[PDB]
């Protein structure tokens, strides 16, 4: 479901690293990654938002944020 | 349930069948399947038909 690069189409799609938590246990990462140590590092950064999101997914709906 | 195809596992539909065997009393019924072979001829043999 994720879109790890800008597509093979010349496709108009906001290219900005981010981590999505749509709900129902569906986690997607949207970024346009190039082969660089810069995007090797922000891949580790954006996966960290996902592993934080996968952990508190057993709480009720209104408590699924960070603690502050 | 609003089921969607892009739903993480644990949110996708599972079909369930619960078999419940309940005994009671009778003279006989279903049971295991017996095995067999290929009977011969013209040879003292030990047979079960």
């Amino acid at each position: 479901n994720s879109m790890l690069t800008d597509p093979g189409n010349v496709q108009k799609a906001v290219c900005h690293p981010t981590a999505w938590d749509l709900g129902k246990g569906d986690f997607r990462i949207l970024m346009c990654t190039k082969v660089t140590m810069d995007d090797f590092l922000t891949a580790h950064h954006e996966m960290g938002h996902i592993q934080y999101d996968m952990a508190y997914a057993a709480q009720p709906f209104l408590l699924r944020n960070g603690a502050n | 349930y609003g089921f969607q195809p892009t739903n993480g596992v644990g949110y996708q539909p599972y079909r369930v069948v619960v078999l419940s065997f309940e005994l009671l009393h009778a003279p006989a019924t279903v049971c295991g399947p017996k095995k067999s072979t290929n009977l011969v001829k013209n040879k003292c043999v030990n047979f079960n038909f």
